């Protein structure tokens, strides 16, 4: 059942479903109509003449009102549910939304759907951290320059991938309603291709907030006329759509988001692994340094062996470095008087029991040298003879030789 | 010791309903006395079918209930 | 998830958590006011004089009434509910509580939190069986020798651990209210230290009802003057808390306790165990005598193997002592024509095939001995050849040798 899981049970790469990250959250507005209710008009264009209806924008009515929550709402072809905007707040002035998904989200695309005709200056920005500083995403404009401080129709340089880029594409006043503009985080992006192999690219589809910022809208050039009322009611920005496409970043190592204990998003880490979007390691599993998920490589985080005697292992790259990059985990603390990075060994003034495996517990006997006969405390591992002085016969020292008597010097314990 | 904890809840209006476990305190270690010189110039000397006589040296003698 | 199984699944110690066994458990005393209602009078002392509240105890008002419930109910420093004996029930007459836990509990402590001043006498009894006889737990008294007949402030034993002791320690008047006493099962006794590997201590803890009876209460001796009325109303048994704290009693064969089809507390059973505590080995299992479970050693029921011959095993003492205390699980009527507590096996009439091994069903080809040729019906069983009589070359003894003439006599049935 699980994806994770290979036909015979071997780790592969974990990708979470494409999902419109957008749906159903809460989005934060500058303006909306209704408080206090205001006299909106609906511009209309057929033949060489132009046609306006005026409504009125009361928020208590339900039928009414735009909210905010009728950008995330479903989209029905057959009855559109649009936000609108405050009448008339043109440049400087500007219309803001701020949406947080509270993680971080590969955004393949950030789509808006129009009531109103687009904006002739808007701007896409993200958030890496979760809301403090702001980076543009992508620009769109009549005039780049002049309003973004950024080149028109620039061509996206190899060099830097992670620059926002401004364009006049998607700002036309035509259509006047129903009116597309979706951004391709991935689109003219040299690398885009060995997007899996170019960290540079997967940074650049990585926000944890979408922030979207109508400057300036189009106008016809009537607002300043004689009646100001009747033509400056009839411009305002209005969106019926906003999908934020992507899936969850969990480096390829997990294939479902899940809410936590405290009730925030989480990858469901996976492959031996543990963190927010998966870019750490469980504890115990460091005899591999952290990689991210490829399609031929699945990249799991290995698992260290201290043959059951240390509760920690810690990662050591010189060790990585002189195995010839296959492993690099030695345990730490090792009990049961074992020594090692693979934890078993014996220790001096002790002794190898032959009759039982180095890894079983009474693998080292006690040498029990003589204090007067013997000359050390190390011993013979294989044997288990202490270093006898004058000769001694004694396994551990403890017996004169043949002919030799006990003496009172700490220097000859056996006279002949 | 052998110690019996227990957690409680408690709030303004007063405490909630008790979890217990136990535990048994781990023993404090003792540090073992240095030990002294064995004795040295052991030699038997066989008197008898039925008795040897021991005789030891001690280089730590220069009082004491040894 | 499981806390008998270990990080790779081998066998280990289980223990039920610490609880509180009273708790919200029925129990029945032999005296309650309100019935019919009557008044109590709560004595206070404040620097060198006593003051005396008297109020109601009606049993049919809640704010009024003191029943068994409110000893086992929560308890709450801020709002403190206590159960209240009848009036003046002095030496002679005594109040008694039984609780039934229905189930053996390894008991740590026996508490109590008194409402009233603590009593002169009080003694903690258990029972081993469901209620029918009693032993004594723990005795509180001033005059241990006059009124529980045992020595006053006794030392505990090594020779008698599982005696109840007697001592005059938290007996004092003071505190008048808030007063607390409370049994510690293993208090002082000396082999308490090495409690898993004494079986005394662990029959000691070992209650399946507690019973506490107060037998004299503190008095100030003014209730045969004059006025007796007030003076006799002031003195009662009342408790707010009552704690039986201790871990289900399971030889530490199980994590939790169950209550099963028939709705009765029993252990459930792990390590291959049966049994209410676990005290019996679940069938097909007898392999090794049954062994409560210690910190170092699981101490795991070992399974039978009859090598899918037989389903019922039995236990030999004698083989587990020859064996040199491994193992001595001999399976019972071996089926598919086996023998051996292995229950391998070939029989006579019959003759092992070579071309497949002992295990197989057909791993024992028939035997079929000529009657008239063939001397015997058991044969060789590496070979296959019947016993011939008369030098037969038959394999089965069937054809008679060169040169010799089929015979009409039963002895001999080739002539030369
Ligand atoms: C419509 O707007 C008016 C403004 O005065 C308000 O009183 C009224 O309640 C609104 N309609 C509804 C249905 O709430
Ligand atoms: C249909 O559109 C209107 C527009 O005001 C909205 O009030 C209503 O909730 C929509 N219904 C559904 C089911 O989307
Ligand atoms: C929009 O207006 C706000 C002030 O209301 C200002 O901080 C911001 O820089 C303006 N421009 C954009 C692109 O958000
Ligand atoms: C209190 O006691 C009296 C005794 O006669 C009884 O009639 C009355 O019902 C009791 N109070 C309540 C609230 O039941
Ligand atoms: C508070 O104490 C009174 C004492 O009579 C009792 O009737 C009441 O039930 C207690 N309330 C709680 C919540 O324990
Ligand atoms: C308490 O009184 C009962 C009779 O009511 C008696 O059987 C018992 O022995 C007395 N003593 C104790 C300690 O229960
Ligand atoms: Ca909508
Ligand atoms: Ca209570």
């Amino acid at each position: 059942p699980d994806p994770c899981s290979d036909e015979n049970g071997h780790p592969r790469r974990c990708i979470p479903d494409f999902v419109n990250a957008a749906f159903g959250k809460d989005v934060r507005v500058s303006s909306t109509c209704g408080r206090p209710p205001a006299r909106y008009c609906v511009v209309s264009e057929r033949g060489e003449e132009r046609l306006r209806s005026c409504h009125l924008c009361n928020a208590s009515d339900p039928k009414k009102a735009h909210p905010p929550a009728f950008l995330t709402d479903l989209n029905n072809p057959h009855n559109l549910t649009c936000w609108q905007s405050e009448n008339y707040l043109q440049f400087p002035h500007n219309v803001t939304l701020t949406l947080s998904l509270g993680k971080k989200f590969e955004v393949t695309y950030v789509s808006l759907q129009f009531c109103s005709p687009r904006p002739e200056s808007m701007a896409i920005y993200k958030s890496m951290d979760y809301g403090r500083t702001w980076v543009p995403f992508q620009f769109y404009s009549t005039q780049c320059r002049k309003m973004y401080n950024r080149p028109h129709r620039a061509p996206i340089t190899k060099q830097n991938e992670q620059e926002a880029v401004c364009t006049d594409s998607h700002t036309d006043m035509r259509p006047l309603s129903g009116g597309l503009i979706a951004f391709s985080t991935l689109d003219g992006r040299p690398s885009a291709h060995d997007f899996d192999n170019s960290p540079v690219l997967q940074d650049w589809v990585t926000a944890t907030d979408i922030r979207v910022a109508f400057s300036r809208l189009h106008t016809f050039g009537d607002e300043n006329e004689d009646d100001s009322e009747l033509a400056r009611d009839s411009y305002f920005y209005a969106v019926s759509d906003l999908q934020v496409g992507g899936r969850c970043k969990c480096n390829g190592h997990a294939a479902r988001c899940v809410r936590d204990r405290d009730d925030s998003l989480v990858c469901d880490c996976r492959h031996n692994t543990a963190g927010p979007e998966c870019d750490r390691c469980k504890p115990f599993h460091y005899d591999r340094p952290w990689q991210r998920a490829t399609a031929r490589e699945a990249n799991e985080c290995v698992a260290c062996n201290c043959n059951l005697h240390a509760r920690r292992c810690r990662f050591n790259m010189e060790l990585y470095k002189l195995s010839g990059r296959k492993s690099g985990g030695v345990c730490l603390n090792c009990r049961h008087n074992t020594a090692g990075r693979h934890c078993h060994y014996c220790k001096e003034g002790y002794y190898r029991d032959m009759g039982k495996p180095i890894t079983h517990r009474k693998a080292c006997k006690a040498c029990d040298c003589h204090p007067v006969g013997a000359a050390g405390k190390t011993c013979n591992q294989t044997t288990g003879q202490c270093p006898c002085k004058d000769g001694v016969t004694g396994i551990t020292c403890n017996r004169c030789a043949k002919g030799y008597q006990q003496s009172r010097s700490p220097i000859a314990p056996c006279i002949k | 010791s052998h110690y019996v904890i227990t957690l409680k809840a408690f709030n303004n209006v007063g405490e909630g309903i008790p979890l217990y476990e136990s535990a048994v305190t781990r023993p404090h270690t003792v540090p073992d006395p240095t030990p002294m010189m064995p004795p040295v110039g052991v030699q038997a000397s066989i008197l008898s079918h039925d008795t040897i006589r021991i005789t030891w040296a001690d280089n730590s003698l220069p009082t004491d209930s040894r």
